[PDB]
RNA sequence: GCCUGCGGCUUAAUUUGACUCAACACGGGAAACCUCACCCGGCCCGGACACGGACAGGAUUGACAGAUUGAUAGCUCUUUCU
């Protein structure tokens, strides 16, 4: 009656990581969140755009 | 089409920037393609050929397409009858 | 061995190839020895290298645990109308069709359906379902029989050489 | 092609030689006073042509 | 004479193909200029069959018509145009024609210079 | 609606991929050691293929490839 | 009694939507062909474009005759010409 285990696992395609830049940590990762949210402000009318928001 | 059809069409193009069309497989011939013996059903798809590279522009209303010249499709058309950089097309005329 | 679905009904549904990740029944004709017991696979390679593909244990031992062999027939949904359409490329025959009448169909976006008439001389039939199929379908009927492993027991297994990596 | 059976079923009278001159459709055709524009088509240029819904 | 002698054929062979008078290949450059209307002629060097050569060269001084020789059937079909190019404009693909037939000239004064001497002293 | 798919008759007929007869031009025309050209096969009284095109050589009769004209 | 629409049933197919008012002389639905989606047999390419393969010593196009073919359908085959 039913009940498979770990379904949805094995039926999701297998999609490999992209290889992208490494991160700077520290100090470094702090500074390029100061300078991306303070810094270089784009003015708009009523700020309704968030930071991730795609679309 | 044969290469008599292929250079009626073209030589009514660089001179104006206009080629228009009925959409009709039964047609025997275009009318603006006077005596020269075209069927209209080789007007279209030569004129379709070339939106793909990107030379004519489609704007279709009421069963009649309309097609201009790029500023690049101006720059094609001169490389194959070979006319001259001392002769306009009727765009660069008036006023 | 003939691998199987890991289930708990009567009916395991047989599996043509071994994967990578789940958990598979290997059903043998072997003699007969008490669990608890451990079980290992190994395959000679080439120059008579043992390698270990399978690992697992002994579960119960009984010849009644029936493996099914399952054989599903694609078609294609070419004609639709609502609720019933038109299905070409399952069979060929005519009584092809009619063989496999009482055998319900399935679609792979989820519509339960079955034959109804064939009308070509070529395999062509008409088909209900439950609902109104998408063009871009694919009707495909299940087909089972149950299949029982090879007879190959020898006890003898040659000696390996040393195994290394490639 | 070919030239002789291509078109070759001749498209005189009748509701298969006659197209909306807006949508190319066959069916449901005004040609009264010349419009020869299919039923549905007049209704968005019944205005923009001049006809009036007076009563 | 400021074209050399096998350069001068370079202007000659863009001049017709603003009136289309080019029939390229074996069949029809045999035929049409049995068609008394055409100027002149060219057979190529490089040509590999021996019924080829025969043919083609039995017509022409018959009909008045001379001929030159350049060496390649690569070379003589650039003169054809058949051949296509590369972004930066390099001749990257050659199906090149090992015989020409001109049948209109245009009008120029380098191209029909040089050439008109080659068959003056040859007579 | 569905669709029967029907896609069964015996079996194709498929199409005339063009004949590759390699020369052909060296048939018409014959040239002896001197230069003698003897064209043996037929000129068409035509006004489009007059005298540039020539016709056809099968075994009873003529066949012009560009006007179509048929004698015997 | 008949005209037409719906179901129902035979049919190669007797296309399809519509189902109490708010479906059923409705889809300007009075369809000989066309319309036409349906069924049978055949045709055409109407696959723009970019790149590779081939191809000029021709890639490919058109085709009388005769067989076949409903078809002066080069659609296939012989015939060998464009």
């Amino acid at each position: 009656s039913l009940a498979r285990a770990g379904k949805v696992r094995g039926q999701t395609p297998k999609v490999a990581k992209q290889e992208k830049k490494k991160k700077k940590t520290g100090r470094a990762k702090r500074r390029m969140q100061y300078n991306r949210r303070f810094v270089n402000v784009v003015p708009t009318f009523g700020k309704k755009k968030g930071p991730n928001a795609n679309s | 089409m044969p290469k008599k059809n292929r250079i009626a069409i073209y030589e009514l193009l660089f001179k104006e920037g206009v080629m228009v069309a009925k959409k009709d497989v039964h047609m025997p011939k275009h009318p603006e393609l006077a005596d020269k013996n075209v069927p209209n059903l080789h007007v279209m798809k030569a004129m379709q050929s070339l939106k793909s590279r990107g030379y004519v522009k489609e704007q279709f209303a009421w069963r009649h397409f309309y097609w201009y010249l790029t500023n690049e499709g101006i720059q094609y058309l001169r490389d194959y009858l070979h006319l001259p950089p001392e002769i306009v097309p009727a765009t660069l005329r008036r006023s | 061995p003939l691998f199987s679905q890991h289930t708990a009904a009567d009916k395991h549904k047989l599996q043509r190839f071994l994967t990578a990740d789940m958990a598979l029944v290997a059903t043998v004709y072997a003699p007969i020895t008490f669990p608890p017991a451990s079980v290992l696979l190994f395959k000679q390679k080439s120059n008579g290298m043992h390698s270990l593909i399978a690992t697992g244990h002994l579960m119960s031992v009984d010849p009644d645990r029936m493996v099914i062999k399952r054989v599903v027939l694609s078609g294609h949904p070419f004609k639709i109308f609502t609720k019933m359409a038109v299905v070409r490329y399952m069979f060929f025959n005519r009584e092809d069709v009619l063989w496999f009448k009482p055998v319900e169909l399935r679609t792979k976006w989820g519509r339960r359906g079955h034959i109804k008439e064939p009308l070509g001389t070529h395999g062509h039939m008409k088909c209900s379902f439950d609902g109104k199929l998408k063009s871009q379908d694919t009707v495909l009927m299940n087909l089972y029989k149950r299949v029982f492993p090879k007879w190959t027991y020898d006890p003898y297994v040659p000696e390996p050489v040393p195994w290394l990596k490639s | 092609g070919h030239q002789q059976l291509y078109w070759s079923h001749p498209r005189k009278f009748g509701q298969g030689s006659r197209s909306c001159r807006v949508c190319s459709n066959r069916h449901g055709l005004i040609r009264k006073y010349g419009l020869n524009m299919c039923r549905q088509c007049f209704r968005q240029y019944a205005k923009d042509i001049g006809f009036i819904k007076l009563d | 004479g400021v074209m050399d002698v096998n350069t001068a054929l370079q202007e000659v062979l863009k001049t017709a193909l603003i009136h289309d008078g080019l029939a390229r290949g074996i069949r029809e450059a045999a035929k049409a200029l049995d068609k008394r209307q055409a100027h002149l002629c060219v057979l190529a060097s490089n040509c590999d069959e021996p019924m080829y050569v025969k043919l083609v060269e039995a017509l022409c001084a018959e009909h008045q018509i001379n001929l030159i020789k350049v060496d390649d059937n690569k070379k003589l079909g650039e003169w054809v145009g058949l051949c296509k190019i590369d972004r930066e404009g390099k001749p990257r693909k050659v199906v090149g024609c090992s015989c020409v037939v001109v049948k209109d000239y245009g009008k120029e004064s380098q191209a029909k210079d040089v050439i008109e001497e080659y068959f003056k002293c040859k007579k | 609606k569905k669709r029967k798919k029907k896609s069964y008759t015996t079996p194709k007929k498929n199409k005339h991929k063009r004949k590759k007869v390699k020369l052909a031009v060296l048939k018409y025309y014959k040239v002896d050691e001197n230069g003698k050209i003897s064209r043996l096969r037929r000129e068409c009284p035509s006004d489009e293929c007059g005298a540039g095109v020539f016709m056809a050589s099968h075994f009873d009769r003529h066949y012009c490839g560009k006007c179509c004209l048929t004698y015997c």
